């Protein structure tokens, strides 16, 4: 019963404390300042270098004429929106970058998201509820295990880039299908998938995965954020790449933040599927939109693409060279194939752990500061993660390098790695 | 000293917040109305097995769709029967700067709603009272919006990378430094976007064995945050201490559902002056019953970081409580300071420990150059010249449109020194109509519902500013005084004749 | 809810549902009172015990589309202050349909096969099964 | 009395009737006069 | 003046007292 002397000294109870002490060792800890804006020829720590790790595969951001645009912007909006766009948000710049988003990926509309990070995380669970299944990748980036974890239902991992396995995790649905064919009429079933990850680096096979959904009646959520201006002709996403009609795909998604070098992010599609966003997208409506400098920052940079439809073939053989001549050294591998830009640098033979594997890597990328070259390591949270990569180094490659800075590139990093390994 | 509580609480000044109840009469034709609208829903969706009637509208593609309906036939009766036919009040676009007057683009449907055509004119001037516009700091040309443009030259227009990785500028220092001391607490650090404050950093902090104390009527992305955590969610009533100190001692003698195990941890999450029903949080009156049972306290002031108290820097400052005394202090920069993004606050061994196991500083890029040097030197302004005079113009606006209002005769929520202002529509016709009769009188409004608050409490929001003059008001509330006729909202009791 | 005005809403809709089936001089007869038994017992096992499902959008990211409305209100609490309210007032409903007609076994078979058909489903035993 | 255009708009607003497209709108006007024609129908017998 | 029902009409009487108290 607990009387009320009993109740009152039970009160002795005390908690654990708001956070844990982080230890001094903790590698995130330190931080690079970067003195100036972080273009070609940066400044990290007083260091004169070329970068390698940030990821404006076309420049446009010491652009004169991306800068020139956005700063007419400023002197007749200000800086800054003031409501949520569904309450005075939507400045008019807004409506031209979404009509001339869709016209560029051929498609019938555009919504726009004003941050990368929640395009994608408030995609996925505006359409899948709590009785459907969702296929993934299982190599899928962190933004689509949190959209996944938000619209609760049943998540089956399939292994990477293999259709075998795709379609062995299919056929035990219609097992289970037509074991209850009463509840199997209202359940929908997605696969999500990526074009270039950002983990392996490579691409999926997306012509025999479009077959295999015409069998199983599945629908197909494309999320390009990195292949988005870098793969195709005309620099159109994946599809360009194989040559896949986009009235096949579903929804699409990027970010506006690699290939276009500003903040926030979009997602095309038809207009049956678009249009249920702009009440139920959680993260569209309870949030202000992006600001009317970005914005046309934005619809400038994809002129210039429009303009030339030739950089993008000196993007693949700029990237092509430098995944050659990265080949034959001893102790660390490559992941990734020739066309794609970022091919991560993975540690061969593990030492043993991962604080261990971590600090090998810490001095291969801290040597080469001293030289003349920036790179950085991919981070990750080991513990909230469905399946953790294996350290490795991150080489970003852009147009604005030239084939005596992209050897000067791998001559330095093979110097290096064996007087270390 | 002013009054003291059970709760241990006390107030130095007065606290005066009222909320009317609604009539009888008006909340019974409240449900009449919206059940029309549903039968005459599925009268409308009754042609849908045969695609002759309407066409040229959303449907599947129907060349190789023969898999399960995308969205139930049940579901989205609201979207596209209710919301529909009123859609002309909310998604206006804008031609000039949203400060005061400002331009509309006019645009006219010819399906009733279904698909829009631009005519070409716009109205061009209009008094607005829907934006954040709190200390009108959302010009053009400005001293302070002038020393944003020189940055964005040489810097750019966004890092392409994140702050752990090549990510992080010399300008995103200068800024978390001045923040702290803005606040008055020992770190800070700011993100890129307000809703992801929120919906990226409550699961890094709690986490599974834990419980949430939420409000019932918090924000969305509280809401959402607290779901991706894994903490078990209890939901104490609106305002109401004796609701919360039962809630609280009931979780502690007894513990996790199953298992009955003691808790790790437990954290309140609370606002300040929530939007929907305008009100200002009891915040002696939580601060004092934490430290009796020994919780934490997730503070969030997003519409009161410019907006309240005698220099504007809180609502802790406004209680007159020092800040030293809450666990986490949330804000965004998007409401007072005409800016994106957003800050969070608290000691050194918590800030330490977000740089580190946060989601955005991993996996997320962040602000943007331009925008973080519109926030630096505004947040300078604000200590001084005229900084100290904007913002007792904002309190005495408030109070002055207030009183004013409320002699009239309609229902107004909230607490006497909160600048927005709810006025109530309790019908669901007079949403469409409220907000379409004001652009006639060249003036426009803000009008809410389901997707927003409760189904059968509508009403209409006055987001104030500094900004707006006597004069401005004036003309403003006679043309309130004669919508309030035209469509009988002037309901309530009593009455405060002068 | 408002448990003043939801509820005289509804007392309301049972004296207009009264008051319009009255007595319609075709049918001059008093059984209009047992049609008022007929209709109103059918109609709540529509909007109560048939329709499934919620009418908005993503209520709470999945919610519950295969729970009835009479086991989704409330958030599924027994016996709170209004499921007594909507248990009560159809068994009332019984007796003043036999005070205007005088039992005579013809409407009588009519009257309680509808009333179980209401009160059934309203017991706190059975919750899931249909 | 010139004034009842105003207490017919009051009806549009007070039973949902404003929002309503204007060729199913007499749908339910036309269904009422005969509610009430069947009500003044009622109201001989009993 | 009842003709057969009514127990089961006192039944409910004590039905609606069984299910008024919890
Ligand atoms: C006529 C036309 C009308 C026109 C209108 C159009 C409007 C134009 C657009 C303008 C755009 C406006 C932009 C500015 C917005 C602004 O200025 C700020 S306005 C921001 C206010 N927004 C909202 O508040 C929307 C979300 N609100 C809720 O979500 C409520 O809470 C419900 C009562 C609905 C859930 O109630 P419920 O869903 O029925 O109950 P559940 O248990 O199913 O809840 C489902 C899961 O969420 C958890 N949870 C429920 N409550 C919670 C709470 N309190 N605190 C923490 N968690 C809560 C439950 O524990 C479940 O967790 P799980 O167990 O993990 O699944
Ligand atoms: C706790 C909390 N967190 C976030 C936001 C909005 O985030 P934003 O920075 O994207 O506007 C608000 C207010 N949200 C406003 C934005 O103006 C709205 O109209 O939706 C809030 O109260």
């Amino acid at each position: 019963l607990t009387v009320k002397e009993k109740e009152e000294l039970i009160e002795e109870w005390q908690p654990e404390p708001l956070v844990p002490p982080v230890p001094k060792d903790h590698p995130a800890l330190n931080y690079n300042i970067v003195s100036g804006p972080p273009s070609h020829k940066t400044v990290v720590n007083g260091k004169e270098c070329i970068n390698f790790a940030s990821f404006n595969f076309l420049g446009l951001l010491d652009n004169p004429r991306v800068k020139a645009a956005a700063l007419a912007s400023l002197k007749k909006y200000g800086v800054g929106t003031c409501g949520p766009r569904g309450f005075y948000g939507t400045f008019d710049v807004h409506l031209d970058l979404e009509d001339r988003l869709a016209k560029f990926m051929k498609t019938e509309e555009a919504i726009i998201y004003s941050y990368g990070f929640a395009t994608i995380a408030s995609a996925i669970p505006a359409y899948s509820k709590r009785g459907d299944i969702v296929f993934v990748d299982r190599a899928a980036c962190f933004a689509i295990q949190k959209g996944l974890q938000a619209s609760r239902s049943d998540i089956k991992l399939f292994k990477h880039n293999d259709m075998a396995d795709l379609e062995r995790l299919l056929k035990e649905q219609e097992i289970e299908d037509q074991k209850n064919p009463r509840k199997a009429r209202v359940t929908r079933r997605f696969i999500v998938v990526e074009g270039l990850y950002m983990n392996t680096g490579t691409i999926c096979p997306l012509p025999e995965l479009v077959k295999l959904k015409y069998k199983y009646k599945a629908r197909i959520f494309l999320e390009e954020s990195l292949s988005f201006g870098v793969l195709g002709e005309h620099g159109r996403g994946v599809t360009e790449h194989y040559g896949i009609n986009i009235d096949d795909i579903d929804l699409i998604s990027a970010n506006m933040e690699n290939a276009l070098a500003s903040i926030g992010g979009f997602c095309c599609g038809r207009s049956f599927v678009i249009d249920h966003q702009r009440l139920s997208g959680q993260g569209y409506c309870f949030s202000a939109s992006l600001p009317p400098l970005l914005a046309a920052a934005a619809i400038e940079a994809l002129n210039i693409m429009e303009e030339n439809p030739g950089i993008f073939a000196v993007l693949k053989e700029k990237c092509g060279q430098i995944h050659k001549a990265l080949q034959g050294i001893s102790g660390l591998k490559v992941v990734g194939e020739s066309l794609s830009p970022a091919f991560h640098l993975q540690l061969e033979e593990s030492t043993g752990s991962r604080e261990q594997d971590v600090r090998l890597l810490q001095e291969i990328v801290d040597q080469c500061m001293n030289r003349s070259i920036a790179l950085t390591q991919a981070r990750y949270l080991e513990k909230e993660e469905k399946c953790l990569p294996p350290p490795s180094i991150r080489v970003v490659v852009t147009v604005e390098q030239t084939e005596e800075e992209l050897e000067r590139a791998a001559s330095t990093i093979k110097e290096v790695a064996q007087a270390v390994l | 000293i002013h009054h003291v509580t059970q709760n241990g609480g006390l107030y130095k000044r007065p606290f005066n917040e009222a909320f009317e109840e609604t009539p009888m009469l008006v909340a019974v034709l409240t449900y009449v109305g919206y059940g029309v609208l549903t039968l005459f829903g599925y009268l409308r969706d009754f042609l849908r097995y045969w695609r002759i009637e309407k066409c040229h509208h959303a449907t599947e593609r129907e060349e190789q769709k023969d898999f399960v309906s995308l969205y139930q036939d049940f579901e989205n009766f609201y979207t596209r029967n209710l919301y529909m036919r009123i859609r002309d009040n909310w998604n206006r676009p804008i031609c000039s700067v949203p400060g005061a007057r400002v331009d509309i683009m006019e645009r006219q449907s010819h399906d009733y709603n279904w698909s829009f055509k631009y005519t070409g004119n716009i109205i061009k001037g209009v008094i607005n009272m829907g934006s954040y516009n709190y200390l009108g700091f959302a010009r053009n040309t400005g001293s302070c919006q002038e020393a944003a443009a020189k940055v964005l030259e040489e810097y750019g227009a966004g890092v392409c990378s994140t702050r752990q990785e090549i990510g992080n500028l010399d300008k995103h220092e200068e800024l978390e430094e001045l923040v702290a001391r803005f606040l008055g607490v020992e770190a800070a650090m700011a993100y890129g976007m307000g809703f992801a404050t929120n919906s990226m950093n409550i699961p890094a902090l709690v986490g599974k064995g834990c419980l949430i104390l939420s409000d019932e009527l918090n924000h969305a992305s509280l809401v959402l945050g607290a779901r991706l955590s894994g903490a078990t969610i209890r939901i104490f009533k609106h305002n109401n201490m004796q609701s919360l100190e039962k809630l609280l001692k009931d979780a502690i003698v007894y513990g996790q559902p199953r298992t009955r195990r003691p808790w790790k941890k437990i954290l309140i999450l609370v606002e300040g002056i929530y939007s929907m029903e305008g009100s200002i949080v009891r915040l002696p009156e939580v601060i004092a019953l934490k430290k009796k049972y020994k919780a934490y306290l997730y503070l969030d002031e997003a519409h009161s970081i410019g907006a309240l108290g005698p220099t504007g820097r809180g609502v802790v400052e406004y209680f007159g409580l020092d800040p030293e005394d809450v666990d986490v202090m949330m804000g965004t920069f998007t409401k007072s300071f005409g800016a994106s993004g957003g800050y969070i606050g608290g000691k050194k061994e918590l800030i330490d420990y977000l740089r580190t196991h946060s989601h955005s500083a991993v996996y997320a890029t962040s602000l943007s150059p331009p925008v973080v040097e519109q926030i630096i030197t505004s947040m300078k302004c604000i200590m001084g010249s005229l900084g100290k005079e904007c913002v007792q113009q904002l309190a005495e606006n408030t109070r002055y449109f207030r009183r004013r209002l409320k002699e009239m005769g309609f229902i107004i929520y909230g607490n006497e020194d909160s600048p927005v202002v709810p006025l109530m529509l309790y019908m669901p016709a007079k949403i469409g109509a409220f907000g379409r009769e004001m652009l006639k009188r060249n003036i426009g409004v803000v009008v809410v519902g389901f997707p927003a608050t409760p189904i059968i409490e509508s009403r209409a929001r006055f987001c104030l500013s500094a900004a707006h003059t006597k004069e401005i008001l004036d003309t403003a509330l006679k043309e309130i005084d004669e919508v309030g006729d035209l469509l009988q909202l002037k309901y309530s009791r009593h009455r405060l004749v002068p | 809810m408002n448990s003043r005005g939801i509820w005289l809403s509804y007392v309301l809709a049972i004296g207009l549902l009264h008051i319009v089936l009255l007595s319609i001089p075709f049918v001059s007869v008093p059984v209009v009172w047992t049609l008022t038994n007929l209709i109103h017992n059918m109609g709540m096992y529509i909007f109560l015990h048939t329709v499934k499902g919620t009418p908005f959008e993503t209520p709470d990211q999945g919610k519950a589309r295969l729970l009835t409305h009479w086991e989704q209100m409330d958030y599924g609490v027994q016996f709170t202050a209004s499921r007594k309210f909507l248990t009560i007032t159809p068994i009332v409903l019984y007796f003043l349909t036999s005070f205007y007609t005088k039992y005579d076994q013809i409407h009588f078979v009519l009257n309680t096969v509808s009333l179980m058909s209401v009160l059934i489903p309203k017991l706190p035993q059975l919750h899931g099964v249909r | 009395w010139k004034q009842m255009s105003w207490f017919y708009y009051q009806y549009l607003l007070v039973t949902a009737l404003y929002m309503l497209e204007p060729w199913e709108r007499t749908v339910f006007n036309s269904m009422l006069v005969s509610i009430v024609g069947m009500a003044l129908y009622t109201g001989y017998v009993f």
